[PDB]
RNA sequence: CGGGCGCAGAUCUUGGUGGUAGUAGCAAAUAUUCAAACGAGAGCUUUGAAGGCCGAAGUGGAGAAGGGUUCCAUGUGAAC
């Protein structure tokens, strides 16, 4: 279907890896970022605030390894704006890592 | 709109600094009306401009050391 | 300075409102012959001494 | 008014002009030699697209100093930019002269970029301060554009 | 008949315009990010949240000299 939501476990430690101390979590969510366009084929990717305290939890330079990440593909439902769609981006709080697969979630 | 003569005016009736100062995101619109101290007062009575409460400080550690 | 003696700040008071630009009206009478006012002055870039 | 090469024929043709354009002059003239001879319609998707730097515009004659890209062997050159500032005045132009073809009464979707030059304007006067008490000029090079836009 | 009568030069004078050149450059004092609002238009405005700095010999709060309206509200976004 058009309107999906999966849940992804981004592997932030591997795409901000040789970034300075000062940019590594900038860097996180424009990959975040680039991970929701290119999971989920749409731009205009929209961050939850609580995922934005996620990156920074641990200041700008220890961000986490790993984030467990929820993509909601949902309508612009406005017709101001080109792109048809857009990804919802949210923060999962999730107690350990291991073994977790992307899945999808229901409505 | 700019709420930047709000944000001085309630620093001054709050008697706190502007980093004390809270504005109502979702009320942008009525706050960005109040030109006066006396509407600013009555966004405080309202509960949409309430002055946040001071960083904690605690000295904990230190009566423990 | 706030100290200010009566002769300085009757001075300010001319150059103070003498830093006002031409009235519209002023270049239809003249014919567009005096497009702006050539003595304003800024507090920045120009000083009174 | 008074534009060089008058058009082959009046009636099937329009015009669109801009003076004291802040644009970069040395930018613009390569982005508006890039588009000669295009549509109307492939003008402004290679307009479009100089913007969000999916194609570049070959610098040509002003490429002194100026990169190498991959998207300059599109047009058999070696050095090419993306100048958005001269691809925005250049895309208002080309709106203007589309609506310019509407108010004749031409087939827009027929227009083809006949004549489009850029000239330069009365460069405007700014100062930057350098060492030991001098001060250098610090001049903005703005630029005339014109464009004829025919049917085919 | 009378000259302030003929220019390529004088590191000539004044004014204008080039190549250099879309070049040098916009690199001192750790830092920004998400969302939203207004808006034709937002990395830069505002609001909130987050993470930081000045760390009371402050990047804080008030004066003197000096400035002279730079103060404040509103509007504008040409020029700076
Ligand atoms: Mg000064
Ligand atoms: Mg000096
Ligand atoms: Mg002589
Ligand atoms: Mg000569
Ligand atoms: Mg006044």
């Amino acid at each position: 279907n058009e309107v999906v939501t999966r849940e992804y476990t981004i592997n932030i430690h591997k795409r901000i890896h040789g970034i300075s101390f000062k940019r590594r979590a900038p860097r996180a969510l424009k990959e975040i970022r680039k991970f929701a366009v290119k999971e989920m084929g749409t731009p205009d990717v929209r961050i939850d605030t609580r995922l934005n305290k996620a990156v920074w939890a641990k200041g700008v330079r220890n961000v986490p390894y790993r984030m467990r990440v929820r993509l909601s593909r949902k309508r612009n439902e406005d017709e101001d704006s080109p792109n048809k769609l857009y990804t919802l981006v949210t923060y999962v709080p999730v107690t350990t890592y291991k073994g977790l697969q992307t899945v999808n979630v229901d409505e | 709109s700019m709420l930047r003569l709000q944000k001085r005016l309630a620093s001054s009736v709050l008697r706190c600094g502007k980093k004390k100062v809270w504005l109502d995101p979702n009320e942008t619109n009525e706050i960005a009306n109040a030109n006066s101290r006396q509407q600013i007062r009555k966004l405080v009575k309202d509960g949409l401009i309430i002055k946040k409460p001071v960083t904690v400080h605690s000295r904990a550690r230190c009566r423990k050391n | 300075a706030s100290h200010k003696t009566f002769r300085i700040k009757r001075f300010l008071a001319k150059k103070q409102k003498q830093n006002r630009p031409i009235p519209q009206w002023i270049r239809m009478k003249t014919g567009n012959k005096i497009r702006y006012n050539s003595k304003r002055r800024h507090w920045r870039r120009t000083k009174l001494g | 008014v008074r534009y060089s090469l008058d058009p082959e024929n009046p009636t099937k043709s329009c015009k669109s002009r801009g003076s004291n354009l802040r644009v970069h002059f040395k930018n613009t003239r390569e982005t508006a030699q890039a588009i000669k001879g295009m549509h109307i319609r492939k003008a402004n998707k290679y307009l479009k697209d100089v913007i969000v730097k999916h194609q570049c515009v070959p610098f040509r004659r002003y490429n002194g100093g100026v990169g190498r890209c991959a998207q300059a062997k599109q047009h058999d050159w070696t050095q090419g930019r993306w100048p958005k500032k001269s691809a925005e005045f250049l895309l208002h132009m080309l709106k203007n002269a589309e609506s310019n073809a509407e108010l004749k009464g031409l087939d827009v979707d027929s227009l083809v970029i006949e004549h489009i030059q850029v000239n330069k304007a009365p460069k405007m006067r700014r100062r930057t301060y350098r060492a030991h008490g001098r001060i250098n000029p610090y001049m903005s090079s703005p630029c005339h554009i014109e464009m004829i836009l025919t049917e085919k």
